[PDB]
DNA sequence: TATCCGCTCACAATGCCACACGCGCTGCTCGGCC
RNA sequence: UUAAACCGGCGUGUGGC
């Protein structure tokens, strides 16, 4: 009896995957599966074989749920003054006394139960290493390729996989050769593969120039960020705290050495190394090379770059998919926009200057004052509703009456955004048909049309239960509402 | 063409080669079916091909030829050999038979050889004029074998000691106890290369068993001769495989009068392996053994003998011991009375950083004279004598400092004096 | 060189159903391709 | 690529219609 579990698990081989206390959780996962088995309730019955102190005792968990079925396990949230179970959770009991021990089918499904669990305890161990050890490149043969991923190894039954978004496009692969990549996952528990080897997210390029450049590693050339487009382009901008070192020809090489080595390694991968600088907008302005730009327009609270490449190297700018704007809105994380070619591609210049549509009736006390003023900017006519009198006073011509007018019309404004609110919030629009209708009055037709139809003919088409919640009126007046609605519009044959 | 002139080859190398003959890449396969899609191709060329295998005989009746870098295991480089050579030569387990070999047809699996060329670098006459081993006379190892190797090294240490303390003959049997972290394959590597630096000589032949990886290759290119290894990547039955193959490969090239070192390492693991591989018999005694699972260990122990009319068969073997466990325990008891050589290495003064861990009162040779002359033995004997008040640790002290100071044995007896 | 005469061998003998049964031990030879 | 299910031939004798 509990002899022979002591003599059992003192006997397991893997004593490090499977130690004395996930022996008798797996225990107690087959006691349940096995009371499973030996009443027709299905039931959960965590047992608790005490391995150290004694033997198992049967437990029945009250498993606190409102609902009844298997009722072995059913407890609401408050019956618990009996016994002194008095909680909300957690609360359990021991009903079954002197449960079925040891059937031979019970000990084949306790075998099989403890053999795959050695098997998840050589897996929990291996992934617990795949946790830790997050770090280098590392070198595996492949053993299969499927369309959606493929599977590697390493020696002392180290299985991976590598995903298809891990892989490059046309990095042909056939098992039997050496890959290097990247651990990039944690998955404790996973059911399938255990470790995750990527060659295509952007970090990697991050380590490769760690393994391959001698200045980082000491951090002298501090590595900030970079993006990637899997196999076909990376970009990567690095810091540099010395003076004298020139990144720009050392993490390269001599004529493109290092970077086009670790492109060949990476398996035909375009480099972009860009130099990181502190402002946001020189970032944007230095990642997107080889491009030239003279049009910046920083915003920041929408997280905006209007950054316009010179007309003519458009084809060369942007590129294919957009990469060298696409990584450069992956290196920074912002929005670029560049939509002008030749009519006033400035974008800082021609919206400061083109405002002749708008401005055509602002000072109509008489058009002959002065233009618009762009020093203040008017361009974003919001935050320009409330602006101090510390800058009101430069300007001339603002007389009294010119103050009167624009009391006036901001009364006109405060008018026509209450008018603009009540058509935005009655999003409902009774019309002459819904009002008709006997026993739908101004109210009743309101929420009508605030449940979500606005015509007749759709009307007809409800039941009692669509018109539940009814405020006015009640299922009997609502049967009698919708037959009369059925008859008009159905029953009545007209048109 | 041959066999080991590709396999000592690495296997990038003979991808090259395979795709500079013109054919499907390589790369693909092992470098095992590599080369044998090589010599598929050569012998598709319009020619015969001239290999070398050591033999095999199971229970059916033909000889498969091993190879060298598989470490005598199964694979496709094996060459088939038609029993009919065995009825005409009986040529039993352990020849490394050298001749030529066509590429096998549809229904076959592995090269077949015609004619014999080579039997055990030796004339074909010698397949049926010869002595096999179990009628001569063992004796005991009458030859002796300097371990030191002579620049003073700060590893001669290892080597100079068991000079002073026992030295190796032709024909013995050492066995070597010692704890788990002693220092037991650095020891190897420095005892390997020291009797094949000083007495080229005489041949070498390593068995490694349950070793890593790592130690497989760090063993298989630094010493000289043959590097067999069995790790874990192969089971207990393929573990008994190349243990039979390497014994009868000794076996036979002892029966060629050729002098033959058997480094082994450790026993204990072979001895699981064995337990492994032979069936219960109804009994279980101390330490989880049965009845026959010794006799395989015992035999491959004691085929370590002196062959007095030509060649010689000499083993130097280590047990595991201090591991907590039975049969480890009684398979030293088993083994520690069967060998005529027995030397042990101490845990403590391992752990202490003072390397070589010699046990100098533990330590012993059979029968030394025959090992040792006259004011040789005077001289160990004496040096016994004044190291025997009753020292483990400034023992060790005793013995390293005086080693260290000092080149050679005769140097450290004339300064001792 | 035709013309029977007779000797000698092939070929055949309902359809179904039901049940039962035994179709072996040991010496010798041969095969030579896991 | 993934999930579920599955994995009387012969002879003889007897008796009957």
């Amino acid at each position: 009896m509990n002899k022979e579990i002591l003599a059992v698990v003192e006997a397991v081989s893997n004593e490090k995957a499977l130690p004395r206390e996930k022996i008798f959780e797996a225990l107690e996962s087959a006691l349940a599966t096995a009371t499973k088995k030996k009443y027709e309730q299905e039931i959960d019955v965590r047992v608790q074989i005490d391995r150290k102190s004694g033997d198992f005792d049967t437990f029945r968990r009250w498993l606190v749920v409102d609902e009844v079925t298997q009722p072995t396990k059913e407890i609401t949230l408050e019956a618990a003054r009996y016994e002194d179970e008095s909680l909300n959770l957690g609360d359990y009991v021991e009903d079954q006394i002197e449960s079925v021990t040891f059937d031979r089918i019970t000990t084949q499904t306790a075998k099989q139960v403890i053999v795959q669990k050695v098997r998840e305890a050589e897996r929990a161990m291996v992934v617990d290493q795949f946790r830790e050890h997050e770090g280098e490149i590392i070198t595996g043969v492949v053993k299969k390729v499927n369309r959606d991923n493929i599977s590697l190894d390493l020696g002392n039954n180290a299985e991976a996989v590598i995903l298809r978004e891990d892989m490059l496009p046309r990095e042909n692969f056939r098992p039997g050769d050496r890959v290097r990549g990247v651990l990039y996952s944690v998955r404790p528990e996973a059911r399938g593969a255990q470790l995750f080897v990527t060659r295509s997210k952007p970090e990697m390029l991050i380590e490769l120039f760690r393994i391959e450049v001698p200045e980082i590693g000491e951090e002298v050339i501090e590595i900030k960020a970079a993006a990637r487009d899997p196999g076909s382009r990376a970009k990567i901008a690095v810091k540099t705290n010395d003076k004298r070192i020139d990144p720009v020809g050392a993490c390269v090489g001599m004529r493109g050495a290092r970077v086009q080595a670790v492109s060949t390694e990476l398996g035909g991968e375009r480099i972009d190394i860009v130099l990181w600088d502190d402002n946001p907008a020189q970032f944007v302005i230095n990642a997107m090379a080889p491009a030239d730009v003279a049009s910046i327009v920083v915003d920041e609270d929408k997280h905006t770059m209007d950054i316009a490449v010179e007309a003519g190297n458009l084809a060369q700018a942007i590129g294919r998919n957009g990469q060298n704007v696409r990584l450069a809105s992956q290196l920074s994380g912002w929005e670029l926009n560049v939509m002008t070619v030749d009519d006033l591609q400035a974008k800082h210049q021609a919206e400061a200057h083109a405002a002749i549509d708008t401005f055509t009736k602002y000072l109509d006390i008489d058009e002959d004052f002065a233009t618009v003023l762009v020093e203040e900017g008017f361009s974003t006519l919001e935050e320009l509703a409330y602006v101090p009198m510390k800058e009101l006073l430069e300007i001339e011509g603002l007389d009294e009456p010119t103050v009167e007018a624009l009391r006036e019309r901001a009364k006109n404004a405060l008018a026509t955004i209450a008018q603009a609110q009540e058509e935005s919030l009655g999003d409902n629009k009774p019309a002459d048909d819904l009002l008709n209708l006997e026993g739908v009055d101004r109210d009743l037709a309101f929420k009508l049309a605030a449940r979500g139809v606005c015509t007749l003919e759709d009307l007809a088409e409800q039941g009692i239960d669509d018109l539940a919640d009814i405020e006015g009126l009640t299922d009997e007046k609502a049967g009698a509402l919708i037959m009369a609605a059925r008859n008009i519009c159905w029953f009545g044959d007209e048109a | 063409m041959n066999l080991t002139e590709l396999k000592n080859t690495p296997v990038s190398e003979l991808i090259t080669l395979g795709e500079n003959m013109g054919l499907e890449n390589l790369a693909r396969m092992r470098k095992q079916d590599i080369i044998f899609a090589i010599l598929k191709q050569h012998a598709k060329s319009g020619e015969d091909i001239f290999g070398d295998g050591v033999l095999e005989i199971l229970q059916d009746g033909f000889g498969f030829l091993r190879s060298a870098d598989s470490s005598y295991l199964a694979g496709p480089d094996d060459i088939y050999v038609s029993p009919s050579q065995i009825r005409r030569f009986n040529l039993r387990t352990g020849d490394t038979i050298s001749g030529k070999i066509r590429p096998p047809k549809e229904g076959e699996r592995y090269f077949a050889l015609l004619k014999v060329n080579e039997v055990n670098f030796d004339k074909p006459e010698n397949a049926r004029n010869k002595i096999l081993f179990e009628n001569l006379t063992p004796l005991h190892a009458n030859s002796r074998l300097r371990m030191e190797r002579g620049n003073g090294s700060t590893e001669d240490l290892t080597a100079r000691v068991l000079d002073l303390a026992s030295p190796i003959g032709r024909g013995q049997r050492g066995l070597i106890v010692a704890p788990p972290k002693a220092g037991k394959t650095m020891l190897l590597q420095n005892i390997a290369q020291s009797i094949a630096y000083n007495h080229p000589d005489c041949v070498l032949m390593v068995l490694l068993i349950d070793e890593r990886p790592e130690e497989v290759t760090e063993m298989q290119r630094l010493v000289k001769g043959e590097v067999v290894a069995s790790t874990f990547d192969e089971p207990a039955s393929r573990h008994v495989q190349v243990a039979e193959m390497v014994i009868e490969k000794a076996k036979r090239l002892v029966e060629h009068k050729k002098d033959v070192i058997i480094l082994l390492d450790s026993i204990t693991r072979l001895a699981r392996a064995y337990n492994t591989v032979v069936p219960a018999s109804g009994k279980v005694l101390t330490g989880g053994v049965d009845a026959n699972a010794l006799h395989r260990p015992k035999r491959f122990f004691g085929a370590a003998r002196n062959v007095e009319e030509g060649g010689s068969l000499t083993i130097i073997a280590t047990a595991l011991i201090d591991t907590g466990s039975k049969m480890d325990e009684v398979i030293y008891e088993e083994f520690k009375g069967t060998g005529n050589m027995e030397l042990h290495l101490s845990r403590k003064i391992a752990e202490k950083r003072v390397f070589p861990a010699i046990d100098y009162n533990r330590s012993g040779t059979r029968k030394e004279e025959l090992l040792t002359t006259q004011e040789e033995l005077q001289k160990m004997w004496i040096l016994r004598k004044i190291i025997h008040p009753m020292g483990e640790i400034d023992a060790m002290e005793f013995l390293i400092n005086k080693l260290a100071m000092t080149k050679t044995n005769d140097d450290f007896f004339e300064m001792m004096k």
